[PDB]
RNA sequence: UGGAGGUAAAGCUACUGAAUGUAUGAUGGCGCCACCUAGGCGUACUGAAUACAAUUAAACUCUGAAUGCCAUUUAUUUUA
RNA sequence: CGGUCGCCUCCUAAAAGGUAACGGAGGCGUACAAAGGUACCUUCAGUACGGUUGGAAAUCGUAUGUAGAGUGUAAUGGUGUAAGGGUGCUUGACUGUGAGACAUACAGGUCGAACAGGUGAGAAAUCAGGUCAUAGUGAUCCGGUGGUCCAGUAUGGAAUGG
RNA sequence: UUUGGUGCCCAUGUCGCUGUGGAAACACCUGGUUCCAUUUCGAACCCAGCAGUUAAGCACAGUGGAGCCGAAUGUAGCUGCAGUGAGAAUAGGAAAGCACCAAGC
């Protein structure tokens, strides 16, 4: 297999909410989206977590 | 949004005439040797 | 030897000839034609033998039209081998001939000579032949 | 402006030349395009910028560069890597950049004798090719390391080519 | 190539296809047709394919800043107590005259 | 009674492969002269493309059933 | 000895669905922060005439053509104003759920109206719970990592568990 | 009833050829200074104006050219030798049809 997935975590409360897929070999940039966070109850910026 | 076009003139050198339409506006009323009524295929 | 230059799929389903001649029902180019009364498979080798018989007996005056063609291939498992474990290689091509297909037909040469040419042809083919003439 | 001469005389002239009784059955010149085909940008010779700048210089239209719609392995042009450039100029610009050729440029050609006997499409178009862009006045001696020509077209609003003959003759083109 | 009017009819077909596929309620669609000389409106009640009301410059008006074709049709529909429509720009763009019509239509008791 | 479907059969200038003939003949090959390159001559032949006639197909389809199937109506029967 | 061992598409498969063989052909063990979502605009490839570099074939305008083009990829199905190409804005490639069905031995898989929270695009209706669809993956145990309106072998903590 | 708009129908609705008409309307057209816009451009989108136009689009009459549709008989397959019935081929049709709305009628 290839372990291409990755995990997004909120920055205010630092939980590890979301899971997605990203191909490092092309876009080395760290993803920074903004999605719903269950603890914070609103759309917060999520950034990647190892 | 483009180069500063304008209504530039011209200057004939042999036909004793003139033209004025548009070009780069840094050289208004420019003279050229072979004029509008110069080339034999144009007249004759 | 008549043989398609190249085919898509090398090992197809065998075509049963038990019918009444879809297509090629009637003679279409010459005055006389050879018809079958029992459908069968005649390979390229038999078409070659029939063609050369007609040509040899036809002389340098007339024309012969072959209507059928060995479109379909056919396989043959190599000898002294158990069954299963694959499908055998293709060996020889064959033209399916339903009952009543005008397969050979001749032109531009006297009557009796054409009848004799056709009889000399149909003895190479397995199908029980018959003689038909063009309509009008 | 050359448009002045047209809207002053040509309508009546070609209306009487052919029995029409419809003031605008006369052919109307609709657009002019300019193309060069800058294919010496295999990967990056000067990346087309010289062509863009010079074509901007000649015409008030801002040039646009087309991307390849094909894939060709014979060269380094496959599925992208924009080549060439294109101007489609009209309005006052169409009439004026036209005469600016015929009254300035073509007398400055290497040899301007005659054409247009067989260059019609047969549906009301015409084309002119130039082997070098250095001839035209709206440029200085400095250019790209190579000097290329131009491809210009005259398309009108008629499909019968003899009408295009009539329109271009009424406008004093070198036949 | 195209005739600037068959093309507009095509854009209208696109829009009406989206509407006829999406309109789950029976909301009456409000079609506006823009002509170079003036403008007209008609309110097609789909699911029966009949027309409910209409308006135009030809209601003894002038050449179309004539949002008056909005107030009158708003009045005619609110007299039919529907007041929940969906707008249809024909093939036009929701801008200029069409916008001036639609805003007038909204501000007199419509809901769309 | 309404409906999905793409079989049997049929058909192939209605596409995909295969493929027969006659007419027009390109691509070419045999020669062939000039000319050293741009090329001409008739081609016993291979046949672009088209027309006319005629063909084949499990993995070909412009077309296309019957039986079978699904659900429903009506009559009768069975409490599975 | 050799070959194969799961998953996906066609044919065989007999016009519903299913249907075996060491039967006939082929693919996968993904790819894309845009090839997602939304508004707006736009719609083939090819051939013929016409044109400097430029050639069979680049590009340019013109017509012609009814798909032979495109559709990330195997085959099939579907799709020419679309589900294809370009642009602006974003991240719904959401959280918590789930009536009712499909196909199923079990496990599992698939589709999904509708409801609440808080969003994106848009004038608005509307659309959006990943892509045109079909593969792209592997139970349990054990152990580790992050959060915690759980317990803490008398009590308070902790270790250890949940 | 005719003109314009538009939905339903998907070619017996097309593709084309020859003519006729444009008061009201539909486009053309005239300008781009405004709102807005082009991979660039008032081409297009979008404004605001109708001097000229029946040329073109639009409509109407005629056109059996291609394309399209296609009866009956007979046949092939079927399902217990009768009913079922196609395909292809043919005579031949065919210059669309159904509604609602605004105008002058
Ligand atoms: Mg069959
Ligand atoms: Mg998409
Ligand atoms: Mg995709
Ligand atoms: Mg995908
Ligand atoms: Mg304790
Ligand atoms: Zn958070």
């Amino acid at each position: 297999a290839v372990k291409r997935s990755t995990r997004l975590g909120c920055n205010d409360c630092r939980e590890i909410n979301y899971l997605t897929f990203k191909n490092v070999k092309k876009n080395p940039e760290k993803l920074a989206l903004n999605k719903f966070c269950s603890r914070c109850r609103k759309v917060v910026v999520h950034k990647e977590v190892k | 949004f483009h180069f500063p076009s304008q209504s530039v003139s011209f200057k004939c050198a042999s036909c004793s005439n003139s033209f004025t339409i548009e070009s780069t506006l840094k050289q208004k009323e420019i003279t050229i040797d072979i004029c509008g009524k110069c080339h034999p295929f144009y007249i004759g | 030897m008549l043989q398609p230059k190249r085919t898509k799929y090398r090992k197809p389903h065998n075509v049963s000839y038990e019918g009444k001649a879809k297509g090629n029902s009637y003679v279409a180019f010459g005055e006389y034609g050879l018809v079958a009364t029992k459908g069968n498979w005649i390979d390229a080798r038999a078409i070659e033998s029939a063609r050369i018989a007609i040509s040899k007996c036809l002389g340098k005056t007339g024309k012969m039209w072959i209507r059928i063609f060995p479109h379909m291939s056919k396989t043959k498992k190599p000898l002294e081998v158990r069954m299963g474990s694959g499908k055998g290689n293709p060996e020889f091509w064959v033209a399916v001939v339903k009952q009543g297909t005008v397969m050979f037909e001749v032109a531009n040469i006297p009557e009796s000579q054409m009848i004799k040419a056709l009889t000399r042809a149909g003895h190479k083919l397995p199908v029980t032949w018959k003689i038909l003439k063009r309509e009008e | 402006n050359l448009k002045a001469h047209y809207q002053k005389t040509i309508a009546k002239e070609l209306q009487k030349s052919f029995a029409f009784s419809s003031i605008m059955q006369v052919p109307r010149l609709e657009k002019i395009v300019i193309n060069m085909g800058v294919g010496d940008a295999i990967r990056d010779s000067k990346f087309l910028e010289s062509a863009l700048n010079e074509l901007h210089l000649i015409s008030g239209q801002k040039p646009v560069a087309t991307k390849a719609k094909n894939a060709i392995s014979t060269y380094k042009l496959r599925a992208g890597q924009l080549i060439g450039c294109k101007v489609t100029l009209r309005g006052e610009r169409m009439w004026a950049f036209l005469e600016k050729l015929i009254y300035v440029a073509l007398p400055r050609v290497r040899d301007f004798r005659g054409l247009s006997l067989k260059s019609f499409d047969g549906r009301g178009n015409y084309t002119i090719g130039i082997k070098e862009q250095i001839i035209f006045p709206e440029i200085v001696y400095d250019d790209i390391k190579r000097i290329r020509g131009f491809d210009v077209t005259l398309v009108t609003s008629t499909n019968k080519d003899s009408e295009a003959l009539a329109l271009l003759r009424a406008l004093n083109l070198p036949l | 190539m195209k005739t600037r009017t068959e093309q507009r009819r095509l854009r209208h077909k696109r829009i009406v296809k989206k509407i006829r596929a999406t309109n789950h309620d029976n909301r009456v669609v409000l079609m506006v047709i823009k002509s170079l000389n003036h403008i007209s409106v008609q309110a097609w009640d789909f699911s029966q394919n009949i027309v409910l009301a209409s308006s135009s410059s030809l209601a003894l008006k002038l050449k179309n800043n004539a949002k008056l074709v909005g107030q009158d049709i708003a009045d005619k529909l609110v007299k039919l107590k529907l007041t929940n429509v969906v707008f249809d720009t024909g093939g036009s763009k929701y801008h200029g005259r069409i916008a001036a019509l639609a805003e007038a239509a909204r501000e007199r008791g419509l809901n769309f």
